[PDB]
């Protein structure tokens, strides 16, 4: 609260970065985190037209 | 039929204050019923749009239609007139600032097919509209840098709003 | 040719919309148009405001010194305004001091003078003027109205409604039509600053503090052309604010101006004004 | 010691009823960074269509333009709300 | 031609007018125009159960991932809600998740404090008292 | 192609089954018994019935008013 | 309906209140309560002692004109109704809470 | 159809509710005809309820012109400028009254389709969310997999 406009904006759709380890992970639940993650469904704030999506990086 | 293109050249504007610009002088003009397609001579219309009297009658000269002898012709006439009559100072200091072809009054005529059967033939005419710009020619527009392209995807990112509530 | 004239009537009447629409007349004052009675207009306006205005001391506040000029120079071939507006200017400017302080008492009197200025600047008071038919009223020698002189008739008919109605009823009404147009402002909307860090650093001075270590509590994508930082200032080891940004020195700005704001009480949750 | 919820984020969540037992009280001051959690400040047409969407993480397909039609449709001064 | 029609320029345009931001022939022939107008107008009546159906969605959406920031799951958030006698609503809800953070931690603390406050009742049912925030006002 | 029956729709009609078991549990027991039944709404009835055919018979045109057939003069009502 | 509200906030309520613009109502079921640092929630409404929100009729209008249009294929069936449904604008004026935990 | 009509967001005029009520509609105007049944209804208003409306609402300047016209009509004047001219061609008295009630009560804003049922200027008292909110810090701030 009491940000400025354009900071607040873009401090709430800035798009983080998250780190998934596969050792001996399924690819299945990865991917269904991953798919959760990228499409910004983990965002209150969601909407599919907000292009709200964040980055995913697996290893 | 319209002509209100001949009737633009007469408009009269009113005394500029001494604290004005100067207005660019306008000329109007065209030429009626063609012999020619309009869709032909939307091409050189379109080719010579945007470039001074001088570049557009270089590049009509060496262009094989029959449209560009005509078009020469009119923008000289228009080059004429806008020195006598529209008080343009320079003959070169002008540009096309329009440049268009519009339908003209066609004839329909018969084509002859081989079992007794015809079509209607189209003696196609055209008209050709110029206006002429006092000035140089408009710079062209400068293609879209990356940083231009930078600059328009971030201020749409950040015109982004929590859609549909509080 | 079709027999009939109410066909052709109606195609008259959206050839004329059409053609007003292209080529809409230049602006004229409401007052000369039909349907226009400038006394029962005035006696309007003050039953609108709700209030007990005087009718004369309205009509000076109304009446320019431009259009006095300019009357004057028709009949070649009235007391304007000036005082009341004068007299309008002043009072709104105490008084929206008074409030400003009496809500604000932490806010430096530089802030409070900067939202005085907002507040009676030619923007809102035009804006205000507009939406109350002030310009309606106006008796201007030009039109539209310019702003300066809508500000001043408009301060003109605050002071006539001091004159008229009192101090407490003039400070209802500044707080009604004034006081409301910083609701949905920010801060540093209103009052425009440079360095807010160091105007930060110099109140920390003032209330004898060190000088804020700005720091950075969180960061996304800090490679990449679109990174998220937020930078806090700690005070002691003690965080104060922090704020969001785009670069690490936008972040910083804007941390500086969230701990001007929390310094100055004027934060977004902050307690509504009271009516 | 039990907590209804990790303490750490965003605030720190207290629940209660009120003797009458028909209202809910939730006493969630926020939780303050500590400074020891910080860090200090640190002191053509194809290839720029590939450089954008190597920069934005984006595809090359909205940074080729549009034509006149949905150019024009655009509305260029859009209601804004707040 | 005793009677003929001379308005078939207004009531051409009465569709006309609905047609002019399609795209092609539709939004200037009116043989054309009038039926994709029709469509339009049937699409629009239609729409208001897929604007209210959406926007619960959306919600619901946005009330997992509000929850699922604490751990929750919308089906327990919301059950345990219920169970509390907190009647928000699901567009409510996502409101205080986008807007009051703080707030909406307290409600999915209360949720998951029923949630638990359940479990410990069905492991030993019966002796056990209600938990503090099972009991149920009543009213009469 | 062949269709397949799932939990859900298991529980679903054995959730069904069960109301219509307690449907029959709850018209198993009768409070008045046919002979006491018998002629116990007869009025009532009588009277409904009496007030249908009294609906039925009493349709009939609407009375005429020379104050509804004069006021149609307004329609040319000037100011002087 | 339920509706998330603070001081000035406006209102569209889909249907004519019998209010005279310009009069004060006091909202009666308050669900919630809320505060930077702390909320109060009914089970499910507030006491009356506890919060008192105000509104004010601000405006009273009628919602611009919707479009139902019925339509079947081959059927000869198409029909169109325009309804303009009443509304009334409020204004929140004012949220007051007491300590009467 | 919505997206073939403009839109705008729910507002008022001047925060027209927060210190005082003050009534949009500031100018009424009733061209009425003395003669012609389309205005019967118009004469009768004029007669009978135009005076009781004007006290009720002593803000809106009234002006009745008695022309010759075949279609009476009522142009209402708001505050912000805004004009909205309706017939009033054979509508009977009540059906008038109402009309112009409807008009002193309705604001100058354009009646197209809003947005939104709501509007608040500050949305949140809490503070917006944002991604990292409900996210905990580390030491150090350092970030996954960061060696130091
Ligand atoms: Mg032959």
């Amino acid at each position: 609260s009491s940000f400025s406009r354009a900071p607040q904006q873009w401090a709430t759709f800035a798009r983080i970065w998250y780190l998934l380890d596969g050792k001996m992970q399924p690819p299945g639940k990865l991917a269904a985190m991953a798919s959760i993650r990228l499409q910004g469904l983990h965002k209150p704030v969601y909407h599919a037209l907000s292009d709200c999506g964040d980055h995913v990086v697996i290893m | 039929i319209s002509r209100k293109w001949e009737k633009k050249n007469k408009i009269v504007y009113p005394p500029q204050l001494p604290g004005e610009p100067r207005r660019p002088a306008e000329i109007y003009h065209c030429r009626r019923q063609i012999k020619y397609s309009k869709d032909k001579m939307w091409y050189l219309a379109k080719l010579i749009r945007g470039m001074s009297i001088d570049q557009a009658l270089a590049q009509l000269e060496f262009n094989d239609k029959k449209g560009a002898k005509i078009i020469k012709e009119v923008l000289l006439e228009a080059q004429d007139m806008a020195v006598r009559d529209h008080n343009v100072e320079f003959r070169s200091n002008l540009y096309i600032a329009e440049s268009t072809s519009g339908r003209g009054q066609c004839l329909k005529r018969i084509r002859y097919h081989g079992r007794g059967r015809f079509g209607i033939m189209e003696k196609v005419y055209c008209h050709y509209f110029v206006k002429l710009v006092e000035g140089p020619p408009p710079p062209p527009e400068p293609p879209k840098t990356a940083v231009a392209h930078a600059k328009e995807y971030i201020q749409q990112l950040r015109s982004r709003t929590i859609v549909h509530t509080l | 040719v079709k027999k009939g004239f109410r066909a052709a009537f109606r195609f008259q009447k959206e050839l004329e919309r059409q053609r007003l629409l292209r080529c809409p007349p230049p602006p004229v004052r409401r007052s000369e148009k039909p349907n226009w009675d400038y006394h029962a207009e005035i006696q309007a306006f003050g039953h609108r405001l709700q209030e007990n205005f005087s009718l004369d001391l309205l009509k000076t506040a109304f009446v320019n010194s431009c259009y006095i000029k300019s009357e004057e120079a028709k009949r070649q071939q009235l007391k304007s305004n000036q005082e009341l507006s004068e007299q309008g200017t002043s009072f709104s400017q105490t008084c929206l001091t008074q409030f400003l302080e009496d809500e604000y008492p932490d806010m430096p009197t530089e802030g409070i003078k900067n939202l005085v200025d907002f507040l009676t600047g030619e923007e809102v008071v035009c804006h205000v003027a507009r939406n109350l038919a002030v310009e309606q009223l106006t008796l201007s020698e030009e039109f539209p109205v310019p702003p300066a002189v809508l500000q001043q008739t408009f301060f003109a008919v605050i002071g006539a409604l001091l004159q008229s109605s009192g101090p407490e009823r003039t400070a209802l009404f500044i707080r009604d039509f004034l006081i409301t147009q910083m609701t949905g402002k920010e801060l540093f909307e209103m009052w425009k600053i440079i360095n807010p860090m160091g105007l930060l650093v110099e109140e920390l001075k003032k209330r004898n503090v060190s000088a804020p270590e700005s720091r950075l509590t969180r960061q996304s994508g800090g490679t990449t052309a679109l990174p998220l930082y937020f930078v806090g200032l700690y005070c002691d080891k003690k965080l104060i604010a922090e704020g969001p940004g785009e670069t690490v020195l936008v972040a910083e700005e804007e941390a500086a101006r969230v701990a001007l704001r929390k310094l100055y009480g004027f934060t977004e949750n902050r307690r509504p004004w009271n009516y | 010691t039990y907590s209804p919820l990790p303490d750490d984020y965003n605030c720190n969540v207290e629940l209660a009823l009120t003797s009458d037992g028909r209202t809910i009280v939730c006493y969630h001051p926020s939780v303050d960074i500590p400074y020891e959690h910080t860090k200090p400040i640190p002191r053509e047409e194809g290839p720029m269509i590939e450089q954008l969407s190597k920069m934005f993480f984006t595809t090359k397909h909205r940074w080729y333009p549009h034509g006149r039609y949905h150019r024009c449709r655009k509305n260029l001064n859009p209601p804004k709300d707040r | 031609l005793r009677n003929r029609v001379t308005d078939r320029y207004f009531r051409i345009q009465e569709v006309l007018k609905h047609a002019r931001h399609f795209r092609g022939r539709k939004n200037r022939c009116y043989r054309l125009a009038v039926r994709t107008v029709i469509r339009a107008f049937v699409k629009c009546t239609k729409a208001r159960y897929l604007k209210k159906k959406n926007m619960r969605t959306l919600w619901i959406n946005r009330i997992t991932a509000a929850s699922q920031e604490h751990g929750l799951k919308y089906p327990a958030l919301i059950g345990n809600l219920v169970k509390c006698q907190v009647e928000l609503n699901r567009k409510v809800l996502a409101d205080l998740a986008i807007y009051e953070p703080k707030t909406f931690k307290s409600l999915a603390a209360l949720a998951s404090r029923r949630r638990h406050e359940g479990f410990a009742a069905a492991l030993g049912d019966g002796k056990e008292p209600e938990g503090i925030f099972s009991r149920v006002v009543q009213y009469h | 192609r062949p269709r397949f029956v799932s939990l859900r729709a298991k529980q679903n009609m054995i959730r069904r089954l069960e109301i219509e078991a307690e449907n029959h549990y709850w018209l198993s027991m009768p409070y008045m018994t046919r002979e006491q039944e018998r002629g116990h709404a007869a009025v009532r009835r009588r009277e409904a019935f009496e007030a249908i055919k009294a609906a039925a018979t009493s349709k009939f045109p609407p009375h005429r008013f020379i104050a509804d057939q004069l006021d149609h003069l307004n329609v040319t009502k000037k100011w002087s | 309906r339920q509706w998330k509200v603070t001081s000035e906030d406006l209102i569209l309520i889909g249907n004519e209140l019998d209010l005279a613009c310009g009069e004060r109502i006091r909202l009666e079921k308050v669900l919630l309560v809320g505060a930077d640092n702390f909320t109060l929630l009914g089970k499910p409404l507030l006491g009356k002692d506890l919060v008192r929100v105000e509104a004010t009729v601000i405006e009273k209008t009628e919602s611009w004109p919707r479009i139902i249009m019925r339509f079947r294929k081959r059927k000869n069936f198409k029909k169109k109704r325009i309804v303009t449904t009443p509304q009334t604008v409020l204004r929140i004026n004012s949220i007051e809470i007491a300590p009467c935990l | 159809t919505a997206r073939g009509t403009p839109s705008r967001f729910l507002a008022s005029v001047l925060h027209n509710g927060l210190g005082r009520y003050v009534q949009q509609l500031q100018r009424l105007s009733f061209s009425v005809s003395r003669d012609g049944a389309s205005s019967r209804g118009a004469r009768e208003f004029v007669e009978r309820e135009v005076i009781d409306f004007a006290r009720r609402n002593p803000g809106v300047v009234i002006y009745v012109n008695s022309r010759p016209c075949c279609v009476p009509r009522v142009v209402a004047e708001y505050l912000n400028g805004a004009v909205r001219e309706e017939s009033i061609h054979c509508k009977s008295v009540e059906e008038i009254s109402t009309l112009v009630q409807k008009l002193a009560d309705q604001s100058g804003l354009d009646v197209i389709r809003i947005r939104k049922p709501f509007h608040t200027d500050n949305p949140s008292i809490q503070g917006q969310w944002h991604p990292f909110t409900n996210k905990p810090t580390t030491f150090r701030g350092l970030r996954p997999r960061e060696v130091q």
